[PDB]
């Protein structure tokens, strides 16, 4: 079993600034990590890794 | 993405909240004055000795203000002493005027900035101010930069 | 922009919000029905008082907003309501999320130019959908002409007009003119012989800027400086300031009288000179205000309770607002206990009505139904 | 001056002046709004309560506000009301007491197209059939005189009538417009004198010989708002005795709050609503002659109420009420406060039967005489 | 600019006291309750429980971050992320602030009144304990004021902080006038000392030590009954003056614009007295009880129909809000009189009889105790 891991970055500058539409850059950030772990999670299941066996 | 200044502006202090690292368990031998390079005797326990740079030694850090540990207004002889070994401080100065940016320093007798034409060390950060009738440089101090000779 | 104004400024929250939530909290009262202790006690269970408030600031502010109804019915809710007491839960909707699908215009029904079905589009990923007319009510602000009621979709303007605006705007200005007024109440001028062939950015320019630094740190009521007299003068101008306090008023003033809102609530500060006239400037504003609620926040109540009392015919009471106080209840309920019987021992005026005007005005006096 | 041909009417500037500005909004609203809110009360009806059921199930006194409101400030508006009736709406109305709805235009919808002067009729040297023209892409149609009703503002010298077509004037005259006008002209007079109290001159010998809109003049510039920003109680600025000076220039203020108070009184002059409700603002020096000028103030209000609100009552009122002859009447408009109410009704119970046991005044009667004034007395109806 | 409210709130008197004023004395109002058999065991309860402190930092946090959570611990046999079936049991509520509580589960089924509200709430303490979860029906969310929805989706649902920047700055300069009006009292007078060429003798030597010692002593005797003594051809000894006036009333006014922003009035924000009228406080304090109880409606209300059925077994009952005024004996009695002879004075000839007189006369909270009986 393996562990899979990424992060992300904010400032307060771009948290107090705001945006005519859509969801916030927050929740868009929060996103794009949660579709990156499916994404490689697929592709671990059909392409594999060799270093890792 | 950006780094905070520090505003008080005396010899002996940080000068930016950028990466620095503090070596607080150390001691003492001699008197040691805020502002001025030291170097490591030896080792006891866990403890490094520091005093104030002699002629051929290889400094090691910055003595560091604080107005706890030392009330009298120096490090004196067997107290326990802070050591700032990364980061930008500021340094006592017998120099005139400000070396070229991002130069090589060279440090003379006691722990003073003399020189701006080394060939490895510390190099020069661009704060230059007057303190005294002499005047404070502002330096930027890296952990593996000097190697003790063998 | 007013969106801006609205939830950075606190004047303006002032003026925009102050009305429509005490308003509101005043309270209010049902006739024709049997009893109110149950209307009470549906009335804080179904508890939606603060979406009432929230969507009254809304109209107020953006000229506009909508209330839906979902009721207790098996039917889809594009379709029409049948006749009942029902309702389930109430949600509110901004000026920006309600929007035209399709026009009614049959010369039989005086219905005809009036919107029969309505696209809303809160956003939050789901899709858009239709209401129709009967389930949801629609509010709007001040009234303005018909030919902007037209242009604005038949709908009310901001109560943040371009005049009251910069009215706001204005006095954060002389503030600003106040502090630095103060702040260039005294200046003193240094004077050096060829100081001015100094080479700039030198040692010799440093040192100078930082004696005159130390020189005038130390100056005082107790301490004298010397200056040699030959190549130097130390002289001091100064100013007077009066007069900015009552041009501060002013201003605050012209903000109170174009706000229509009166000093003891805007600027909220008691006048002092007198004892009992702040009560007489409060019971304007209560005129003002029933005056204002008379007008709006009735449409709510008759489109609200009849989806809630299954009693046929009923009328809405408004509580007449005033500050109570215990003393004077107390002898209003004597000199009111005295009136409903001390006369009417002799005529046809009997127990069985008596208690019953005794306890339609509203008692301290509790008492069980019965003769 | 040439304007958009689509908006080229009177509503180009008195509208725009209604919209935009608020003191012309309370000085037209404030009057009928209120003035309807009171309400009023009829007599010779068999029972209120269903009169007020329907006269809220119809709900048109928002309809009526904004009636109101257009013919004080266009100088006219008409309401059109539409009856339950099996006929062309052409046609006069038959007797009877139906409604199905009403409707509000404003001044620039409505014109006249049959007109009657047959001697016989009184009726004669009025239009008797109008156009109407709402627009909204639907043909405009006619409606006959009986059904409709027309609301006009303030009088006007007859010569001025016959050339405005029987209506009449916007309240919002010239003098009061440019009263407001010029008020704006002094708050900004008054901001430029605070802003003008302190000048500072910086004077430096040969300063005019440097050459413009180069690095050596921006920097110069640079250094002056630094030593300028820089400047202040604690702090000194030094300066060359040969080549430069520094001087200081002031000036006082004094005045200009009570001068804009005078403006203020100006306004309330020529408007004619007073302070504690034009400007809101109570006097703070007395305890209670807020309460003469309010009952002036409702004094006045009444006095406009009896020339237009009633009018619109007797037009439309024999249109719902099956009762043949009634009689309306107004309430005495002033807040009662419960105490006074409490002890009103103590003197009014006390007096109803004090004596009446003595005379052939019966019960039958004396309940009549004291729940006719609106008690908070409910009483059931029987002998 | 703005900085964290946290660290205005425990530095500045003044934003403690903006912040905690309001909701500390509309809790220690208190409430009344109807529809209960009795009320003495009602108040052994609620004194037994005493978490009246922690509604009171609840309502705190919930007004100064723009939200706040409180957690119910039900003594039930279940684990605590299940539903709660009916009952009235209750061990302990604890609250949490906006930083620890965040939306886990979401629900937005179509039939349920339930969608747009989530179902399960992810909470994480910290002090090294594991962060667990909450169903819905345990929690009650309580927000500050109302705001514009696109903050209002922005903010995640929640509301602002009351300390908004215009009040945050109107606070900041005040302390600036102040020091500002210091330096004006340091600067009322100067004097100045010429001495011809004082200027050709070089610095940090014994001549000019000696010259500023002499300085030091020579002007610190001067005075009133004293004298100095100049050289009149080789030196001049002069003084400056100014004058100070309007700062009073300028500072004064820098308050009343504190005052109007924040909408908290002199009485209790200056704690002044005017002192120019004997009888206007009384209507100014009732000015505020009408502000506080109509802000007291919107909050403090829900968190008591949220509360009050996990504590009362009885089906029906209602809340009722006590008229917030101070009694005063002398007072108090004579509305004691007024009220127990209006009472009986003139139920001796109607069906009203006694065993409703008495609850009338304890309706009104009497100093007359009286058992319970006929």
């Amino acid at each position: 079993v393996f562990r899979l891991g990424n992060a992300y970055l904010i400032s307060i500058d771009e948290i107090k600034a705001g945006q005519a539409t859509g969801r916030p850059l927050s929740t868009r950030k929060a996103s794009a990590c949660q579709l990156a772990h499916d994404q490689l999670v697929n592709r671990l299941v059909f392409k594999g890794s060799a270093p890792h066996k | 993405y950006e780094n905070l200044f520090l505003r008080p502006a005396c010899p002996g202090n940080i000068s930016d909240t950028s990466t620095y690292n503090i070596d607080g368990a150390c001691v003492a031998q001699g008197d040691i004055g805020f502002g001025s390079a030291v170097q490591v005797v030896g080792i006891v326990d866990g403890v490094k000795v520091v005093a104030a740079l002699p002629d051929g030694g290889t400094p090691y850090g910055i003595a560091f203000r604080s107005q706890y540990e030392h009330l009298s207004g120096k490090i004196l002889d067997g107290e326990v002493c802070n050591v700032v070994s990364h980061g930008r401080v500021w340094t006592l100065t017998s120099l005139g005027e400000a070396p070229s940016l991002f130069s090589k320093l060279q440090f003379g007798s006691g722990g003073v900035v003399t020189g701006g034409s080394g060939s490895a060390g510390w190099t020069f950060a661009g704060g230059f101010v007057k303190h005294e009738d002499g005047y404070i440089i502002e330096v930027q101090v890296k952990q593996n930069a000097f190697i003790a000779p063998p | 922009h007013v969106g801006s104004f609205y939830n950075d400024n606190a004047t303006a929250k002032r003026i925009v919000d102050v009305i429509p939530e005490e308003m509101v909290t005043a309270g209010f009262k049902i006739s024709g029905v049997k009893d109110e202790k149950e209307f009470k006690s549906l009335w804080d269970s179904y508890k939606i008082d603060p979406s009432l408030v929230d969507a009254l600031c809304w109209a107020r502010l953006y000229g506009g907003a909508a209330i839906v109804a979902i009721i207790n019915d098996n039917r889809m809710l594009t379709s029409p309501v049948k006749p009942g007491a029902k309702l389930e839960g109430v949600r509110v909707y901004d000026r920006f999320a309600i929007t035209i699908e399709k026009r009614v215009t049959n010369a039989r029904s005086p219905r005809y130019g009036e919107p029969e079905i309505y696209k809303v589009s809160p956003g939050d990923n789901i899709q858009p959908y239709l209401i129709h007319h009967t389930r949801i009510f629609i509010a709007d602000g001040e009234r303005v002409t018909p030919q902007m009621r037209k242009q604005n979709q038949g709908w009310g303007a901001s109560v943040l007009n371009k005049s009251l605006i910069d009215a706001i705007c204005d006095y954060d200005y002389c503030e600003s003119l106040a502090t630095q007024i103060l702040r260039r109440k005294q200046q003193a001028v240094w004077k050096v012989k060829g100081l001015a062939e100094m080479c700039d950015d030198d040692d010799a320019q440093y040192a100078a800027r930082l004696r005159l630094a130390q020189v005038d740190d130390n100056s005082g009521v107790g301490r004298a400086i010397g200056i040699d007299a030959e190549t130097e003068e130390y002289d001091v101008l100064n100013s007077d300031i009066s007069g900015v306090p009552e041009f501060l008023s002013s201003k605050m003033d012209r903000i109170v009288s174009l706000s229509g809102i009166h000093e003891i609530i805007i600027k909220n500060k008691n006048v002092g000179g007198v004892s009992a006239s702040q009560n007489t400037a409060l019971e304007t504003f209560y005129k003002l205000v029933d005056r204002k609620r008379e007008e709006d926040y009735r449409p709510l109540l008759e489109f609200l309770l009849p989806f809630i009392v299954d009693e046929q015919e009923w009328s809405i009471e408004f509580e007449p607002l005033s500050v109570p106080s215990k003393k004077e209840e107390s002898e209003i309920t004597k000199n009111n206990v005295e009136s409903v019987t001390k006369a009417i021992t002799e005529q046809i005026i009997d127990l069985e009505e008596a208690r019953d005007t005794l306890r339609s005005i509203a008692p301290e006096f509790k008492l069980k139904d019965g003769n």
